[PDB]
Formats: C-alpha cells, structure tokens, sequence
C-alpha cells in the first residue's frame, strides 16, 4: 500500500546517506520489476514497512508483536521472526523475518558474490538489508515464513553460505580486519575466527547452552571489534618481547617528516611534534626515556597500551614474539550489571590451527554450560561462583596479572585440606579448656 | 506465483546442506592484500576517508572509507558492486562500524574512485557514499534495530542516527578532535552494540512500571521466569480474580521497579512501552581500546531527553555541544572519558552546563558505594 | 483460529497453542507435519510427556540439559525426533508456552 | 597467685617499651602497698591477668567468656564486662570490667588531674589502664562488679567527670588537636567534638540506636583523627577561597633555607629542594605553576588536597574563609564490606556552637532511627535505601561533588510527579494500537 | 575489706551524679597553647620526636613525642606525672597514635627534658619514653584488646605490637622513608582501630566454621539474629534431636562460610577460636589523608600467618621486608599504597617476592569483580 | 546457682537467666533490688509482660524504639522504671537471653 510519510520525508534532507531515500529507490524498483520477476513477497513490502515507520514516528512506539518462532529444519537458530500487530493495516510486513546470514571473517566480499546474495534475496525477500548486524551477521531484513525454507536450500545450494546465530548458542564470531592491511597485528585474527566459526557449526546452529555465548577476535589491544565489550570470550593480540625502534625513523618523527599518528589530527593545528611531551609523558607505564638523540623503553614495565606504537608506526612495531591474551565474561548489563573481559590467559599461543584456544574454550563451556543457571551469561556464572571456579575448570594457576587489585575484605575462604585438623572439631573437647 | 528453489517439502530433509559456515575469510581478498597479508610496514592516513599501507615489498594499497546507514537496500549493494566492478577490480570491504572501503593499488586509481564517489547523491538530495570516518574525528554510528524492527525498543534507531549524522556531519569529514569520538545507539537496555562503551551512548528508556495483562499472563508466560528476570525483585506471583474468576497472574512492586523492561522480553503480557513515558538517556566517556588508560563504561550523563521524531533536536543539540566542549578542553590523543576523569566529573558537568539530577546517582547494589565521593578532594 | 477434525484450536502466528489446558492429543496430529514429523513413535511421547509433565510440576520449561538428563535422549537425537529442535518443535506439539527472550 | 611466664619473659627485652615490664612493676607496687591502701579488689589482679595472658600463649586462644552486661544505674552503656573462663585458676581476673572515661579533646592533661584519676582506680581497681582507647576513651581496665558504683560516683562527686559510651549509641567523640596546636586547622575541631558531646549526652549514655554511631572532628583533610575512616559523620575542616602564598617564604623554600616538610625526610639524602618536581608536578590537580621565580596557584582547580601546603608550611597557608565538608558512613567491614565517609555536605559553616552541624546530625538520625534496621551502621541503610534518600532527609540539592563518577547502569528510578501520565495505564488503551 | 565512696546502695538514685560529659577540652592547656590558640603561623620538626611550633605573637612550643604500650599501668602515668611537674609545669598530652607528647616554651628545658625521657628504663631493659614517631617513619601502632580482654580474638595484639616495634624501632627513632607508614592491628576482622586504611595492617582470622552447642543454641542465643549476622547467609535455624529431646538449634553451611565469627559475636553458643586454625593475616596499601590520592583501603597480600607466641617471627619478618622493598622504591611523599597502585599489584608482588594465592582475589558479592582485570594492560 | 524463697535459680555471672522457661513472678521480686528498683508498678508490669510477648511471638528482643511505640514509653520513662536501662534491667527481670554484641 502507499500511504504518507510527511515526517520519515524530512530524513531526506541532510548530508548523511539517508535510509528513507534508500528504501523509497528498493520499492520503486520493485514496483518497475525491470526484470519481470516473480516476487515471492508482497512488492509492495518495502512501502508497507515506511508505513508502519511512519506510525510508529506518529506514536512514539513499536509496532511489531512481541517474539517470533521461526526457523528452518535442522537448526534451532538463525531467523528472528517478527510479526505487525496491525497486518491489516500494513500487510506487506505482517510477516516481517530477518535471516542472519554467516559472513567472512573482515568482511571483505567480491562483487559477485554481493550480487548472487542480492538476486536471491530480490524474488524472496523485502529487497532491504543490514550489512551487518552488530554480531557480524549480513542480515537479510524482511520475508515470510514459506520463503524461509527456500532461501535455505538456495544459500547453501547457490550461494555455498550457511546462517548465523542466535538464540541461546554460540553467535556468529567476528574478527578485527587484523593481518590482511595492519602492521599491528600479533596474529591471524580473520583465520583464528573462521576456524573455530567452522569448529563449532554445532553449537552455532543448534542451542545447548544455558544462554548466549559470543568469540571476537582482536589482533591487537586497539580492539578494532571491541572484542573486550562485545564477546563472552575475547581473543585480543599481544606480544612478549620487546617493541622494535627504528632509531632513523624517530628522528624523522622528531624532525616533523613522518607524520605523528600517521597524520590523525590533521585538521587542527596541535604544534610541531613533541615526542617528549606527546609520547615519552604519556606512556601510562613511564617506562620510556628520551635523551635529546634517542628513544629507549624499559620493555619489563611496559604494558603495551599501543601508545607510542600508535603515535610512530613508521618507528615503533610490536614484538617477534606473539601471541594473544583470553578475557572473558563481557556482556550488557541484565540482569547484574555491565561488564567487561576479565583477564584469563595473560599469554596464550594464537596460530593455526588454534588448538591451545580451543582447549581453553571447551573447558570453560565444559564447567558453564553444566553449572550455569538458565539464562545466565559465562560473566554472571563468574560472579556468582568466583573467579577462583573458573581458574580451577580451566586449570589455571593464580597469578597476579588475575586481578587490577587484591580483595579489600578479609571474607576469605579456606580449603578444608588445608587446615589442620579440617573442619569437625568437638565441643565437648573446646569446652574443657573454655567453660561456659 | 510460487516458485520453488529445488526444495521438497514432502521430504525437508532431503538434500539438506548444513554445518558449511560462510565463506573462508580470505577468499575475497583483493590481490595487493592478499600477496602483503601479514607483512605490512606502516601506514598514512592521507586525509579523511583515505589511508594508505606500505608493504615489505613495497606494494602500497589504499583505502576509501566511505559512511553508510548500514540498513540498505539491495539496489545500493548494487551500486556499489559497479563502483567495485570499475575502479577495484570486483572487491569491496565493510567495517566494524559499518562504513565501506574500497580499496585500490594506484594513485591515479584513487583519483578517479574518490571523485566518483563523492559526487553521488541520493533523488532526495543527500550523499550516497560520502568519504571519511577516519583518525581523530566521528565515525558511524553502532546501532540497533529501533521501530524498523524489535519488539522492545523504548525509541527508533535509524531515525536518530540519521538525524545525528547530519549534525556532526562535518566532523565525520576532518579530523579536528583531540581524539576520534565514538557514538553508539540502543533503543533498549538491553543495549544491542556499542553504547556501554562508547565515546557517547544514546540508550532508550522507560520511565513506566509495565502494565499486566492478567487475562494472559499464565497463559502465555511462564511466571517463574518473569520473576527471575527482575533485577531489583520487584515482580513477584500473585492470584487476581475475575469475573467470577481467580487467575494465576502477576504483581509488581512499582516502587521498585526501573522499567528495564526485563520482564516484556521474558512475557508478552508485561508490554511496557510509551510514547510520552519513553525517551533517552546520554552516556559519555566509555572506550574499548587499552591506549593510554585501561578501557572504560560510558557514564549516565543525561538523566532523559524526549523522543522528537523525526529529527530529534535535543538529543542532536546536546550530543554537538557535548562533543564541542570535550574538542575545546582536551589534550591531544585524550579520549573524552579520560578528559572527564582527569578533570573530575564536577568540572565536567560545570563545563558542559548539563544539569545534575538526582538520577545520576548510582543507587545499585553494593557497587553503588564506590562511584560516591569518599574524599575531601573537589572542586567547588 | 485452527480447526482440525472438528476441533478447534486458538493459536498465534507462530501456530503456537495460547493455552496450555486447550491441548489434546489431538492437536499433536494436526501440527506434526509442520514440524517435520509424520509418525510419532514412542520416543516423541516419552519427550511430549517429559515436557508436559515437568511444566505441570514447575511452571517453566525445562532447560535443554534437563531434558537430554531425564529423557536420556542427546541433544543430536532430540533433533533426529523433532527437526526444527526442543524449542519450535517439541515446546509446540507439547503445548507449552512459546520460548521468549533474544531466540 | 604467681605463675610461670616464660613466654611473656621474652617479651621484656628489646627497645619498645614493654607492657610485661609494666603489668610486672605494678603488680610489685601493689604487693608493697606503700600507701597502706585497702584494695577492694585482689591485690595479685595483674599477676593473674599475666597468668591468664601466658595460658593463652601457651593454647594459642582467648580464656575470656563470651559477652557481659555489667554498667552503672542510669545509663546504658559505659562499661564492658568481662569474666575469665578459668575463674578459679586466676581469681584475681574472675571479674575482669573495663570502664570507659570521657577524655577531654584533643588529649591534653593536667598532673594534677591525672593524679586524682589513677588514686581512684588504684584503690578500686587493678592499677592498670588503656590509654587511650582506638575510640578516644580514657580506659581503666580491670574490675569487679561491686566497684563499678563506687567508681562512678568518686569519678562524678570527685574527678567531674563523666564516663565514655559503648552499646548502640553515639560513642565518645574525638577530634585532632585542631587550633590548639596546628597551623592547618580550619575550625575548632577541640570545641565541636566537646560541643557536640555535651549536646547528646543522652544519645551516649542511653541506646537508642539501631547500632553505634560515632562522630569524628578533623580540622584539616590530613586527618589526624581519621574522621574519613572511623566515624559514621566525618567532619572534614576547609577552605573556600584562594591558598595563600609567601612570595619571599618560597624563594626561601627554594634558596634552601626552608626544609621541606618541615623536615619530615631528614633521615635520608633526597638531593636539594625541587620544588617543581616535588610539588609542582606532584599537585594532583596540576594546577600549579613554576616560572623559575614565583609559584601561582589556580585555585578553582585546586582540590585542597594540602600536599602544597605540607611541604612548604612557612610558605603557604590555608585559606580565610573556612569551614567544613560532612562525609558519612564510615564502618568496620562487617556486615557489608568497610565504608568510609562518602561526602554528604561540601561546605558548611563550623564555628560555636556549631548549630549548622547539629542540625545535619539530627536530621540524620530522626531518618536513621527510624528507618534504619537492627544492627545496620548508617552505611549500609545509605547503601540499602540510598545515598538519594540520605539527600533527601538531610534537605540537601543533588551536586555533582556527591558522586566520584556517575553511575555507569541505566537502572535509573524516576519520581512519578516527575513523568507525564503518571504510573496508572490502562492495558485497553494500550491494546487498541497493538493488537495481541 | 569493703570501703565505701559515699555511695549508697539503697539509695542508688541518691546524689546521682549524670550527663556532665568530660572536662571540657581547653581546661588543662599549657600556658602557652591556651594564649597562641589559634594563632600558629609554621612548625619545624626539630628532630625525631621533637617538633616547634611558632605563633603569630612570636612565643614558641616545644613538642617531645614519646612512645608509649598503650596499656599502661598508674605506676607508669604517675611517672609521667613526675616528669611533667619537672620540665613541663605540670602539662602533657597523648596523641591519636597513643604516643605521650610533652610540651615546653624554651629550649633549655627540652634539652633537659630530652635528655632525662632518653635515660629512663625499665627493669627487663626496654625504654620507657623512646623519643620519636614523626615525620616519614613508622610511629605507634595503633591496635586492640588481643588475648588481655576480648571473647572474639583469633591472635593477641600487645604481644606482636611489642615484637613489631622491636623489628621496626629504627624507624619509630629516625625519618628514613619515602612517606610516614602507619601500621595498625586488630584480633579480629571487627577491625576495631585503623587496620582497614593503614599502610600495613594486620588482622586475626579463623580458618574453620564455628562449632555449634546445641544444648544451648535455644537458650543463650535469640536465633533469628544469629541468621541475620551471617555475611554469607550460611547460618539457618533448624531442629535437632538429642537423647529423646528435640530441640530448635541452628545449622551452618560450611561450604558457606568463610569463618568471619559474627555470628559468635551475637551467639555464645557457636564458639570459633582455634589454636592451630587461628592465624593472622596482613593487609597493606591504605591511607587516611587525602594528600595527592584520595584516601584508600588496605589489601590483603598475605592470606595467612599463623600465631607464633611470643615474637610471631613469620609475622614480624614479613612485615619488615615489605617496608624494605618499599622503602627502596617509593617516590619522595609516595605512600605504600601509592606507590603499588602506580606500578601495579603485580610488580609489588615480585618485587617482594609474596606469594599470590587463590585467596587474594575477591570473590564477594557484585563488587569483586570490579577488582579484576579488565585490561590488557599488565607486566609480564 | 541462686535460691530464693525457698526457690532455686540457675543464672550466669550477670545474673541473667539461662533459660526463658525458668521464669516465674517471684524471679521479678528477687532481681529487681540488684537493678534499683523497690516496687514493682504496672509500667513496670507492661513492659516485661511487653518483651515476654514479643520473645515468644519473635524469638528475639525488640528494638528500643520498638519497645517504646509498642508501650508508649519514652526511653526517659523507660529508664525512670528500670535505672539500668532495658537490657540489663527489663531483659533481664523480663527472663530474655543476655544482649550481645559490642554492648
Ligand atoms: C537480544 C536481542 N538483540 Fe542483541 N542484537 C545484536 C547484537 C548485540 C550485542 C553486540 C554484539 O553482539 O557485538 C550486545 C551486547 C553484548 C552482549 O552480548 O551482551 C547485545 C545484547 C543483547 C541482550 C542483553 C544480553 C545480556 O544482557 O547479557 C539481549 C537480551 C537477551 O539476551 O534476552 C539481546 N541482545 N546484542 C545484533 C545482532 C545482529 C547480528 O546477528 O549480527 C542486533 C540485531 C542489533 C543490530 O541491529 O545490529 C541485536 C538485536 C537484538 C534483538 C533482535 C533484533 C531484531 O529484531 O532482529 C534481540 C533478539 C531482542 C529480542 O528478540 O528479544
Ligand atoms: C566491638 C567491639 N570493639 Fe570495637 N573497639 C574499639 C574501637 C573500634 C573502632 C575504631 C574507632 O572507634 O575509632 C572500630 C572501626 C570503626 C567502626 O566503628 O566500624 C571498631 C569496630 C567494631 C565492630 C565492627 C563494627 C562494624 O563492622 O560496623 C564491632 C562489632 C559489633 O559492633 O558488634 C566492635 N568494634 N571498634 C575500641 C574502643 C575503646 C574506646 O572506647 O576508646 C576497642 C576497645 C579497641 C581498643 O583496644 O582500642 C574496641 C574493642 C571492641 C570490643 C570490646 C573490647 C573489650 O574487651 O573491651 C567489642 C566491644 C567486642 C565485643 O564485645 O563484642
Ligand atoms: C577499519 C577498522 C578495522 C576493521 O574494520 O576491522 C579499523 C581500522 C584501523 N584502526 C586503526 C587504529 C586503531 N583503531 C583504534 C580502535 C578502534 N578502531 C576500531 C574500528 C576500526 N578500526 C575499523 C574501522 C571503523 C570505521 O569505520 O571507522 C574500533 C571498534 C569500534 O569503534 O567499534 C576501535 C575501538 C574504539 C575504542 O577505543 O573505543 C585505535 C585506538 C584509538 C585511541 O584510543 O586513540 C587506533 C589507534 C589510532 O587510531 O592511532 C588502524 C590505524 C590500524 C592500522 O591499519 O594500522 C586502522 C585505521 C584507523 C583509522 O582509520 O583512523
Ligand atoms: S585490533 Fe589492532 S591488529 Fe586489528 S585492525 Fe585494529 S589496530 Fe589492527
Ligand atoms: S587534621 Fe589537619 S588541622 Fe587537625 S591536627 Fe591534623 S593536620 Fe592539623
Ligand atoms: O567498642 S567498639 O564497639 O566500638
């Protein structure tokens, strides 16, 4: 149907690329069909949807019916079905689904690979995406539950793609660009991401855990997928050695031929470079010394914050020795509260195939998804059971590096193999010594 | 007109292909990355929305960055599938943000490539691949699904974002901040995303108790649940009578409720949302990064702002003025939560003119205690 | 909403039952086509009655690993029964309320 | 008796002055008894108290009975008891009270006055003492039951003085020794505290409290009374304008003439005075300033901290227009983890009589009185009810000063007034836009 | 041999003296306190020990800090008497640290007074009035009633506060460190004193759950408190059968608690002390003042040392080494719990070579993790 | 441990009761000279018939302030009828447990 859309219209104007625009030039292209296809859904659907936008702007609420059940056989995730709790009104969208579809690692894509995905979606979908959902996920928004099972057998048949996430499982994984176009990367972040996507299609496409559980891949600690805020199990990139100077290339910084943060701030006048003030006093650790001629680093006391590294990337690189480090427990705050990746694995090894990753994985689903409570996210199970459970599931010793600081409260607890003597003492015994 | 793909739904199990995963990782890649991959030297950012990668070898790539509403149709996927097909050989790139890249191995490439995008425009008026999102400005916005999509947001996503857009828009282009600034935006707690994290979070809110449907509560939830899903407690189990009638139904304690909406996700029957009730809250000075200071949560700053549609005025007002106090005070490379921090969040809010309420004050929990002041050291 | 064999039942677009009291074994027949099930053996009652009995007794659905522990049934051989999984298929021929949250 | 204490032996070597040494002298001043005293309790008390002492040595456990609920008629609180468990072992120690006596603030005595005070515990007690306790109390201690009336009423009719508090009530004030002797002080922290416990002497000798509430006066942020760490209403001394500043005193500071703090490094070699380095750059606010001449102060930014101030005491001064900040909450771990004062008042007036501070107080206590639960420290009600509902009570205006950073969760409650339509929705209305 | 003050047993409301409070505070100041009140313009600390103080008139105080047991007999405060007649009118004060300060208004009487303090001893050997505990030293300690009064200890106090400041002495005698150190200790976590928010602080814990006298549960305890003083809700009311008699008594969780012993605090029948389970544990890094830091709590770095009467070597050796590698690297004014926070806990325990156990990391309620490492950034 | 009118009572040092049930009237009369009182006025009466109530309704003591709204009694008046105060003076002649704590 085509009704009015006097306030979405007013979100056409402006500089940034306007959605509005975009999805009025899908439904006036599937109102032409240049092609004479043979829409599955209803071709008008892309209207429909400013329609019921247009409501809700009028409204100042949603409308579309609480959760959906929707999904394709074999799997127990990958589509959000989604309803209009007014289909007379905007039939086009009654049945409103999104399926998630795997994408690669980085997502770097090929011309025709895009277009085969579209030319599906074209006949059995709205025509309107998401590239990407905030998991990773290409979402292909809007169908109706007959198409499902189609789209299905022509991705995987076609287009060779299987789905995403979602549900209480493992959720599509994503990764920094990291090795293919950065000199910071301490690993392959896109290959540890793909194998163990592909490691665990399992329990990717059939939930068996107490809830949600999420793998991001950070090549370095500048979190370029903010794996540390967004994952339950985050792999970020780091090295053990020492930062690599190039003496020459620091003094062509100081001289002001080499751009400082390759050139960041240009568009403000900051002054001429100052690696003293700029670097050498910022380093958190102070762990770095500037004599006039040349930059040395104290590299025990350096905890690799990125800085100077940042600031020189023609003069300063990451170490030979690399590696990454596990954190876990991130997630959004329900129910208790925000949190992000606790330090695990100060240093683990990160090349493929990745085994000394997956182990720590398996042990950690092996211990959660036993004792944790229904609907309990890896970080809560951590709060509530203790941080010292998880050392000893994942069979990790206590090391400083655990904690920002030890506890405050002397509310410890002993091992009872410990004490001597154990718990089961006699009253009778103490009250010889201690009269009432 | 039904058309079948080659499925047979008399045997769905037949010829079922599953477990493949998406496409290996490297298999687009361009070919400069994928001979340079992992052995590149540095790189320059050449001017906003432009970088350059020098390899060992020599070879140089470079990247055009280019903003995007990140929900689009499949004829702007195609647009940019030519755009790939004429200047970068078929390949394109999205970011973790959602902007794209493309990217070429000559000068004169990238010449044509940029002035080519940049002239492209939407019937409307506005820019269909405008250039930038790089070093130490705004780039897109993480967002969510807003009235596009869920059942549970409390405000609209692309609308706002948009609308946003549209007013940083110039810093989406320089790179004139002391550091880049990122905006994040949920509609919901739940806060799908960024926002927990971000330069600037925008999350909507309730600021109403959920209404009960007991016709359907015990028909269509499982209460234990929705009791479970409070985390503060107040939903507890109770018996109504009606019409001669007594059901198993829901009681909640509105003096103890902080319309999270918890128990709506949980229980159809608990709808919560608003349109005069709900609104947004701002959250600064979060970041994810480990440069300089350990990461950090952005912090309520802005206790509710009204939903506007379709532009959102004081949401947009608020954010720019906020972005140009933290520009005008802020060392150079300082995130504007380190900013905050190192000024004390008194300083902030005299600075920025935003007003203290009473809503600011964490009240949750134990942690609570320790974002109160347990010092003599402030300023006036 | 959907009649079957001059029954009629209240459903939601899901072709979930509104009503945990509105189901018969009936209704068992008439939905099992849709989930992908033409004969229900011993092993698809022995999952239905787990179900329905542990809802009877608790008001919640049981957690995925409390139905493989009681049913003896592995999560793989959950699927072999019911394809499109606990939740969208056995959950639904059971009679139980639809499973919410982020699915 | 006299008992065996080959353990305690050990403990009169060394330099430390030893308490064994002293319990030992006092035990041979009473067995001489050259006053011819008639001691009402056993002349061997101290003697038994070092057999008892050496038993518990020996066993590694306290031979104290649990509790006791001995005191004085007309008040509540005042005197702890004590029994020994092996009463029969060691009589001298068989009532073994401790009484607690108000001291006058700040700890300054007379000869003559503490003359007059040791005569009457000689002759009443065992001739040993505390002084003084972690709560300011002057503590006599060791006791039997019988006495307890006869000392009350030497020390009322004789010494005019009063005893100290103990139960859950407002325990015995204390402050630093303020003006009396401190070029810091910022108001009479001696006159609030005595003030203050002349004022409720009824809340300190009669329990009326869910638990004990403690005041604590200090007359500058150093804290020489740790009013911040153990008192549930902290008074904090301060000033609100500019910190003044001796042009001439630093050059001297700076010539070397001047020791820095006052000399309180003297025992080891730190090089010469940098007053950039020691004070400049170490002035938390970074709000000070160093032209190789004068030193400047950009007060507005200054956060009183004293570190200036304490380094170069003949230089630079507190401020003239002085008052104090009120931080509350203070507390011991138990029950819900340990609180220091968080603060509630900025800047309050704190001259005689104090009115201004009295008035917070009492508002405070009409809430915590009635809403706080049995045994909960004003903390934890703060904790459990909320520092909104403490600002509340107290009549006090949101600031940003109250709050060391917002809060980070959105678990934001909302007054009902404060939002439009109020909390009572219809589901009816509700379901004509958004059908089921 | 009962002697009367006056006092009448069958008349106890008789002349009852009450409400009179201390003598007030000014009553008994030297001369020269009592004119230059408030008027103090600098002091210099002359030595260890030994401070001046000079007032806006130009008249001068004298100040001589002088160690002292705290528990002390009427022998030793008439002594003081004594030497107060002698130099200092009569005059004497005792500070926050329970130090005795005697005070003079020139220079010839503290020469003598000095002198005279310096020369006294006691019996066994031990100084009665060691002269110092100011500036960057280590001064008193403040601490409890230990095995001399209390029901509730898990260690002694006087006996390690007397083996402490033997091992520490010097630093009581001269001003060596980068900043004062303050250490304090109580017998149990009550914590009565400063142990919570000094540099080094030394607490008395138990290692196993309380033991339960069932005949008397019901009797001598008001139950329903007991539950109530358990941190860890690891205590609940129960029914036990004893030869034929049933009675209501109390049951504990034992892989809940943590043997805090409040609930013997409240309850004389759940009895916790235990010779060889009993022990010490130390905490360091707090601080009262608000000079550069903000105030902070102390940590635990040491899960356990066991009781050692009478020197408790383990304990005593322990904490001279943790000044030491302090001591050795702290900044000028940088106070212990500054300077690990600057370099990171895990740096401090290195550098002191402590061991880091299990027990170290905080595994109570939603703030413990807040303590943990949410970063990437620490030292190998 | 202690006798009166030809009564026995077993009581600690304090001279608390050990047991609740060990309670008579005729404990009031022995006590109540030890805690300055000579006759015993129904104010007195209400407020150990008070604490009796409330032990054996709560198996605890109340609160002060509890005490006081339940009785009308100021803690000034409290303390006019029993000088020690209504731990060591009506606990103890009411027959409830010992206070604890840091008392
Ligand atoms: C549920 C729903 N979400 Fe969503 N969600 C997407 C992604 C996120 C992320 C970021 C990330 O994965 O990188 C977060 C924060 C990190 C975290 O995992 O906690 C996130 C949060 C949640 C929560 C809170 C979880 C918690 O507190 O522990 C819930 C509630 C719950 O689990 O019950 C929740 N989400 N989410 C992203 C996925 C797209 C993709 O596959 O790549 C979104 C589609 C947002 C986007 O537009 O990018 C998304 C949205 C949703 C809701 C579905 C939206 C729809 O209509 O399709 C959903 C499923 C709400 C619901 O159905 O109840
Ligand atoms: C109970 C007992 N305390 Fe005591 N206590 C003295 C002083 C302190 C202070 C420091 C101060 O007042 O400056 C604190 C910490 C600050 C605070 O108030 O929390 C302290 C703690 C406690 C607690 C924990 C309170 C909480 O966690 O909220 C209790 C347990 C409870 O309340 O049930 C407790 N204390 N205390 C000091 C007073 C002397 C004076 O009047 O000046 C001590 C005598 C220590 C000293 O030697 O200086 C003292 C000791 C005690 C125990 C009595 C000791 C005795 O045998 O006389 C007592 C009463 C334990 C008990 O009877 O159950
Ligand atoms: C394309 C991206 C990767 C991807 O797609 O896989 C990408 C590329 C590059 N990143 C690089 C530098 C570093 N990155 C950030 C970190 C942030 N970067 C992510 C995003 C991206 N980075 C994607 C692009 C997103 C977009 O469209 O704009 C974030 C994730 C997020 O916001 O949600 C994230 C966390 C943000 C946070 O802290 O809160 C960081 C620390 C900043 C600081 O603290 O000061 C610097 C250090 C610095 O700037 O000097 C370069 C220089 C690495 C290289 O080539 O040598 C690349 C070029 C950078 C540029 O263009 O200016
Ligand atoms: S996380 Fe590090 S390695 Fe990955 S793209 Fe970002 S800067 Fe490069
Ligand atoms: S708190 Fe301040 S005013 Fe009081 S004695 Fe200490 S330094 Fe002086
Ligand atoms: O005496 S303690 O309770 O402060």
């Amino acid at each position: 149907a085509k009704h009015a859309t006097p306030k979405l219209d007013q979100l056409e104007s402006g500089p940034w690329p306007s959605f509005v625009s975009d999805i009025k030039q899908e439904a006036a292209y599937r109102a032409a069909n240049p092609k004479g296809l043979d829409y599955q859904v209803p071709v008008d659907c892309p209207e429909d949807l400013l329609g019921v936008l247009e409501l809700s702007y009028d409204e100042g609420e949603t409308h579309w019916k609480h959760g959906g059940i929707v999904g394709v056989f074999g799997y127990g995730g990958g589509v959000i079905g989604r309803y209009c709790d007014q289909p007379e009104k905007f039939p086009g969208v009654a049945h409103f689904h999104t399926v998630r579809v795997a994408q690669p690692s980085g997502k770097y894509y090929s011309a025709d690979y895009l277009r085969q995905l579209c030319d599906i979606w074209d006949l059995r979908g709205s025509g309107l995406t998401n590239m990407h959902g905030s998991t990773g996920d290409i979402v292909l928004l809007g169908t109706q539950t007959p198409q499902l099972e189609e789209i299905f057998f022509e991705l995987t048949h076609n287009l060779n793609t299987d789905l995403g996430g979602s549900g209480s499982n493992l959720r599509t994984p994503e990764s920094c660009l990291g090795k293919s176009r950065c000199e910071f990367a301490c690993y392959d972040s896109q290959a540890a991401c793909y194998e163990l996507t592909m490691e665990y299609q399992d329990e990717l496409h059939r939930p068996a855990f107490p809830y949600k559980f999420k793998f991001k891949f950070d090549a370095c600690p500048n979190g370029c997928v903010a794996s540390i805020a967004r994952s339950d199990f985050s792999v970020i990139g780091t090295w053990k050695d020492d930062i690599k100077i190039d003496a020459e290339a620091v003094k062509a910084y100081v001289a002001g031929e080499f751009k400082p943060n390759a050139g960041a701030h240009s568009g403000r006048d900051w002054g001429k470079f100052d690696i003293e003030a700029e670097v050498v006093n910022r380093c958190p650790s102070k762990c770095m010394k500037w004599d006039g001629s040349k930059l040395s680093i104290d590299n025990k006391e350096c905890v690799r914050c990125m800085h100077c590294i940042n600031t020189m990337p023609r003069a300063l690189h990451i170490g030979d020795e690399r590696g990454a480090s596990i954190l876990c427990g991130a997630k959004a705050p329900i129910l208790d509260g925000a949190q992000m990746g606790s330090l695990l694995v100060p240093f683990v090894a990160a090349e493929e195939p990745f085994d000394e990753i997956k182990e720590v994985v398996e042990k950690i689903w092996d211990w959660w998804m036993e004792e944790g409570k229904n609907r309990e996210r890896l970080g809560e199970t951590m709060k509530r059971l203790s941080f010292q459970k998880l050392l000893e599931v994942t069979e990790i010793a206590p090391v400083p590096q655990h904690v920002k600081e030890p506890r405050t409260n002397p509310y410890i607890f002993f091992k009872e193999e410990e004490v001597p003597g154990g718990w089961d003492r006699d009253i009778t015994e103490y009250r010889k010594r201690h009269l009432r | 007109a039904f058309i079948s793909s080659g499925y047979n739904p008399e045997k769905p199990m037949a010829n079922r292909i599953t477990d493949i995963g998406p496409r290996k990782f490297d298999e687009f890649f361009p070919p400069v990355i994928a001979k340079n991959f992992g052995s590149w030297l540095y790189h320059e950012i050449l001017e906003p929305g432009v970088l350059m990668h020098v390899a060992e070898s020599g070879d140089k790539v470079y990247t055009v960055r280019v903003g995007a509403a990140r929900l689009m149709s499949i004829t702007h996927i195609r647009e940019m599938c030519d755009i790939a097909d004429k200047y970068c050989g078929g390949h394109l790139r999205f970011t973790t943000r959602n902007n794209v890249e493309f990217m070429v191995a000559d000068e004169a490439s990238l010449k044509a490539l940029k002035e080519d995008l940049a002239s492209r425009k939407f019937d409307g008026g506005s820019l269909k691949f405008p250039i930038g999102g790089t070093g130490a400005g705004v780039s897109n916005i993480v967002h969510t699904q807003g009235w596009v999509h869920c059942h549970t947001p409390a405000t609209d996503a692309s609308g706002p974002v948009k609308a946003i857009m549209d007013e940083v828009f110039e810093d989406f282009q320089s790179m004139r901040l002391p550091a880049p600034v990122r905006i994040s935006l949920a509609c919901c707690i739940n806060m799908c995303g960024a926002v927990h994290c971000s330069d600037i979070g925008v999350v909507g809110i309730h600021r109403k108790p959920p209404m009960i449907d007991h016709e359907w509560t015990d028909q269509l939830c499982e209460i234990p649940l929705a009791v479970a899903s409070c985390p503060t407690a107040a939903v507890r189990p109770t018996k109504l009578e009606i019409g001669d009638k007594k059901v198993n139904t829901i009681a909640i304690k509105n003096e103890r409720c902080m319309y999270c909406g918890n128990c709506y996700t949980m229980c159809p029957a608990l709808p919560i949302s608003d349109g005069e009730g709900d609104g947004v809250v701002i959250m600064v000075g979060g970041k994810v990064s480990n440069r300089i200071s350990m990461p950090k949560f952005s912090k309520v700053v802005v206790a509710y702002i009204p939903n506007e549609p379709p532009r959102w005025p004081s949401l947009t007002k608020t954010i720019k003025h906020i972005i140009e106090v933290y520009s005008a005070n802020a060392y150079k490379y300082e995130r504007l939560g380190e900013w905050a921090e190192r000024i004390g969040w008194e300083r902030f809010f005299s600075l920025t003119g935003l007003e203290f309420s009473h809503h600011l004050i964490d009240d949750f929990r134990d942690p609570a205690y320790y974002t109160w002041r347990q010092s003599t050291q402030f300023k006036f | 909403e959907v009649t079957y064999k001059g029954k009629s039942f209240e459903v939601d677009e899901d072709g979930f039952l509104l009503r945990f009291d509105d189901w018969c074994p009936e209704w068992v027949e008439y939905v099992k086509e849709s989930e992908g099930i033409s004969d229900i053996s011993p092993d698809h009652q022995k999952i239905i009655d787990f179900l329905q009995d542990y809802y009877k007794k608790n008001g919640i659905a049981p957690m995925v690993r409390i139905l493989s522990k009681n049913t003896g049934f592995k999560l793989k051989e959950v699927y072999e029964l019911f394809p499109s999984g606990p939740g969208k298929g056995a959950c639904k021929m059971a009679g139980l309320p639809k499973p919410t949250g982020c699915v």
